[PDB]
């Protein structure tokens, strides 16, 4: 319950890039630089 | 305001197992979270606005 504690104004904003976007990236670099 | 329990906020209603003789309810952050009525003998909890 500590995480769900943050009615005192302690808020967690989500990152813009999401897993499977960083983890799409990854795997274009990785792609690019295999082939 | 239930005997100096003065807060803010809603009372909705809370289910936890308690004991008789423990009545109040503290959190991490040492605020009144749940209480119990001193009338009758149900449960409840402070939610803010
Ligand atoms: C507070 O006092 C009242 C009388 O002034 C009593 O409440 C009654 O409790 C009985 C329980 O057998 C109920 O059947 C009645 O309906 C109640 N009357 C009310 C609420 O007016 C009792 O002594 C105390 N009540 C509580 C909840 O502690």
């Amino acid at each position: 319950l500590i995480c769900a504690q943050k009615f005192k104004g302690l808020t967690v904003l989500p990152p813009l890039l999401t897993d499977e976007m960083i983890a799409q990236y990854t795997s274009a670099l990785l792609a690019g630089t295999i082939t | 305001n239930f005997n100096g329990l003065k807060g803010t906020g809603v009372l909705t209603e809370s289910n936890k197992k308690f004991l008789p003789f423990q009545q109040f309810g503290r959190d991490i952050a040492d605020t009144t979270d749940a209480v119990r009525d001193p009338q009758t003998l149900e449960i409840l909890d402070i939610t803010p606005c």
